[PDB]
RNA sequence: UAAGGUGAUAUGAACCGUUAUAACCGGCGAUUUCCGAAUGGGGAAACCCAGUGUGUUUCGACACACUAUCAUUAACUGAAUCCAUAGGUUAAUGAGGCGAACCGGGGGAACUGAAACAUCUAAGUACCCCGAGGAAAAGAAAUCAACCGAGAUUCCCCCAGUAGCGGCGAGCGAACGGGGAGCAGCCCAGAGCCUGAAUCAGUGUGUGUGUUAGUGGAAGCGUCUGGAAAGGCGCGCGAUACAGGGUGACAGCCCCGUACACAAAAAUGCACAUGCUGUGAGCUCGAUGAGUAGGGCGGGACACGUGGUAUCCUGUCUGAAUAUGGGGGGACCAUCCUCCAAGGCUAAAUACUCCUGACUGACCGAUAGUGAACCAGUACCGUGAGGGAAAGGCGAAAAGAAC
RNA sequence: AGGACCGAACCGACUAAUGUUGAAAAAUUAGCGGAUGACUUGUGGCUGGGGGUGAAAGGCCAAUCAAACCGGGAGAUAGCU
RNA sequence: CGAAGGUGUGCUGUGAGGCAUGCUGGAGGUAUCAGAAGUGCGAAUGCUGACAUAAGUAACGAUAAAGCGGGUGAAAAGCCCGCUCGCCGGAAGACCAAGGGUUCCUGUCCAACGUUAAUCGGGGCAGGGUGAGUCGACCCCUAAGGCGAGGCCGAAAGGCGUAGUCGAUGGGAAACAGGUUAAUAUUCCUGUACUUGGUGUUACUGCGAAGGGGGGACGGAGAAGGCUAUGUUGGCCGGGCG
RNA sequence: UACGGUGCUGAAGCAACAAAUGCCCUGCUUCCAGGAAAAGCCUCUAAGCAUCAGGUAACAUCAAAUCGUACCCCAAACCG
């Protein structure tokens, strides 16, 4: 009955802005 | 690919050492902190 | 004395448990749990005085334990030394 | 402490019933015999612990559920120990028996 | 024992104590340590007697 | 260090204040010069690093009197 | 202190002791590996190596002690250079480092506020460092007052958001005086006179009281419901104790305690007893702190930003008098009043709380409270510095469910 | 002989494709370039944040970089949501 | 002779809600009036924790294919054994560093853990196991560099650095090959040595330094020769004739 | 033999040829960029020592400690 669970915070962005 | 963490006990010990943080006021305050803070893994060295 | 009874205190217990020390008991030599104290010479002078088994070298070897019991806090054994006594002519007596 | 004892026991189920008090235990328990009775389910296992039966085992009862037998009375009338003979010597206080 | 040891003179206790330890505790400490007789109670004492001998004599300053 | 050794003046500190009043720490250091004074009562040189208010004191109070001091006061003769 | 134990998860085995030297608890002592200020040298924290003595020695080897550095002192030697220092060696002392906070000194912001923002503010805070003590520092007027007088310092509440300062913006913000808390003054800069004489200090040794062990310490039964009574009902009793907790449901009289009354081998806190040790007093007459105070220059501290701006601190350059004299009383002079710096020390009142004990709480009750009631500064996460959880409860009793 | 040529190792990343809640917080496959040097890499060592380093891009300095990270000022401040 | 809370209903009040009560529950809770609050929650991409949802969907980690027959076991596509088949082979093999830190081997057990099944395993639980004069690290010696007595600087902290002393990745004395453990191995054993040091015995003799000199002691590229590991072939020997 | 395998025994065991990036060779040649150090080693003396002691050689004899060493090691034990 061990437990280990973290939280994640890293980006899912890769896509670039529209119409600058 | 080449990652961050490549260990080397030789370097760790002689760049994050107990006996390498033992000679300056500031590298003394460090010890002081993790002991009255109770933190007791130290430098992680045998 | 040639050296203190402090170092005639090293032997605390016999280890001859199982193979390679049963194999090597039948074949030759004895083996015995020796402290942790770290020498050869005071050990060589130990199995002589204490006992009277004749020896000629000692082989010394740290026994570094392994992780063990409880998932409620994972533990590891205290270390010691095993020494192969290395009987000279003591294997007959 | 005033209890190696002639009790009659305060608690019900046990109320006028007697026994020796074998040993006084550290955790505020004692052993009274014939009246702490539990029906301990002995499990049988090798190299002793051989019989398989729901055995009876005097468990251990509290030490404030004891009340003390007296010679002339079933009840207790409390114990003073205060008489000096070179140590505390007991007595049921309020007739100071020397017991 | 306690006072037994306490009334013994310096020179005495010195040769007694090699004995206590070795070959009056040594014999126990090996046998027991491999199980031959589980007279386990014997270690506790002796140890706590070989302590005594080393307390005294030194602490008596050679008396 | 930058002590007079006659009176031992440490550098005071304080703010500049400009013709539009702009404070900024800047350090007021004594003068300090190594001068070889002549004991004449041991007849040797006692090069001491001393200021130039300091020097005036040594001449006015007398050689073997500041040399009395310093040694009595805990800093190197 | 005591009839029962062998700390805990955790049982159990073997045994020990049974009121009188077990076992339990305290004082004192001993031991206190190795690392760590760590210190014989070295070093990747918990390791490696060595010198010199005192030995032992079965002649093989193996112990034990000392050996750091720095400050001071003493002795010994002793260059360049006769000399002498300088230096070096040695020895005897004392120090070093670790702490949470408070305190004094040294150093010292920025965000922010000013609706921006630079003077100002934040704040001389935070923070770093150094130093020390149980309090610290400060302190026996070159302090005020106002034509009367007051008389060391400190701290509290005022005075009073006054007076005043102020990109007169924001804001900062006293004192004088008043009431209290709490109160002791003294040396040296020198000759005496008597010559431990007060007085402290440190050594004694004791007397008292306190603490660190603890001990004793009161008075209820019947009955009904109930798994169980400590609840209900009925009849009693103790009270310098009805504080609390525990015991099978809510117990003054069931138990541990409790007030109260006792109790110390020793070791120490506190008063006082008095020896010694050192300290220096008490009367005469002298003394009254120069590279200083002022002053020029530049800053800082004063509520006060140089502004009309004293005064105090002082880095720079000068540079005065010597009690028929000097300082100050907020530009400055005069007068008048009042005081004697540049030598030094000092209790208390007051601040603070890591830690210790005892108690208490309209504080919490397990997403709370500390992060943390449970093997928590842990597990984990990070190279590190560091960051940093979850997870409490069967039951009255393990009787933890034989078969 | 050669910062020579062709090209494994080794290093590096020019194209495309596949991936792109992946097999993987930058890789894989087929091609590609360099290749005894201004090479490349192991071991160890050295530069510190207003600073380094930089055949130079504001790149890189622990998956973070036009001023790292961590603690603290600090519950900064936010007329803003 | 059944509190709170939970969970249902009736009644009731303008409402917030209250009251009565059945079931659950096994103990505490509190009229009234007044006093105080961490005093009322649906929303903060709130926070923590629980459990959904997409869904039994996606995927199941290489296009280096496995197949059979036994064995055990309750259960075999995957495991063990055996026989084929395929794959790598300057590695997907072997030795070793770094790093890890028992993951090794043996015996047992399958909840959880392997992205399945699981009799299996680097899992759990027991046990066992790492052996050196010569190997390597300590060690001797130093390198870049570091720390640094004295010292000079610097408010302090500290900074630098001399004499020193550390610091490998270099240099320094020396063991090889069989045989052997369930698992070790240049270490144990066996065979055959070598190295250095101490002491002593003997002989002989000018020995002696934080000292002097020499020697240690060295680049890149290229170019052969000489040589051997080793390989190929034949010979030899053994076995074989489909 | 238990069917995991263990013991008992043992023939031949040569030659030629090809070789390596390995060794001789940290050499040699050559080239311009001009290519560690210290100690051990050997040797000379200084202060010093004097039938000594030390040095050198042999022989006899003894000592040579402590840790790592398992296993993985292009990986399923390392890093992600």
């Amino acid at each position: 009955a061990a437990a280990a669970a973290a939280a994640a915070a890293a980006a899912a962005a890769a896509a670039a802005a529209a119409a600058a | 690919m080449k990652r961050t963490f490549q260990p080397s006990v030789l370097k760790r010990n002689r760049s994050h050492g107990f006996r390498a943080r033992m000679a300056t006021k500031n590298g003394r305050q460090v010890l002081a902190r993790r002991r009255a803070k109770g933190r007791a893994r130290l430098t992680v060295s045998k | 004395m040639i050296r203190e009874e402090r170092l005639l205190k090293v032997l605390r217990a016999p280890h001859v448990s199982e193979k390679a020390s049963t194999a090597m008991e039948k074949s030759n030599t004895i083996v015995l749990k020796v402290a942790k104290d770290a020498t050869k010479a005071e050990i060589k002078a130990a199995v002589q005085k204490l006992f009277e088994v004749e020896v000629e070298v000692v082989n010394t070897l740290v026994v570094k334990g392994k992780v063990k019991r409880h998932g409620q806090r994972i533990g590891r054994r205290s270390d010691w030394k095993k020494a192969y006594v290395t009987l000279k002519e003591g294997q007959n007596l | 402490a005033k209890i190696r004892d002639e009790v009659i026991v305060l608690t019900g189920k046990d109320k006028g019933k007697r026994g020796k008090v074998k040993n006084v235990l550290s955790s505020g328990k004692v052993i009274v015999e014939g009246i702490n009775l539990v029906k301990k389910h002995q499990k049988p296992v090798p190299a002793l612990n051989q019989p398989g039966g729901i055995v009876e085992k005097e468990a251990a009862i509290q030490v404030s559920n004891v009340a003390i037998f007296n010679a002339a009375t079933g009840k207790a009338d409390r114990v003073g120990f205060r008489f000096e003979d070179g140590k505390k010597v007991r007595f049921f206080k309020s007739n100071s028996e020397t017991i | 024992m306690k006072a037994k040891e306490l009334r013994e003179k310096s020179v005495e206790e010195l040769n007694t104590e090699l004995l206590n330890l070795l070959r009056e505790q040594f014999n126990l400490r090996m046998q027991a340590a491999s199980g031959q007789l589980q007279q386990s109670h014997l270690l506790k004492q002796v140890r706590r007697d070989v302590a005594r001998v080393k307390t005294l004599l030194n602490e008596k300053a050679g008396a | 260090s930058r002590v007079c050794q006659v009176t031992g003046k440490r550098p005071v500190t304080g703010n500049n204040r400009s013709h539009a009043l702009n404070a900024t720490k800047r350090r007021f250091l004594p003068n300090l010069h190594s001068h070889r004074f002549w004991v004449e009562s041991e007849k040797r040189f006692v090069t001491l690093r001393v200021s130039a208010k300091g020097m005036r004191v040594i001449d006015k109070k007398g050689i073997d009197t500041v040399l009395a001091e310093l040694r009595a006061r805990g800093e190197k003769y």
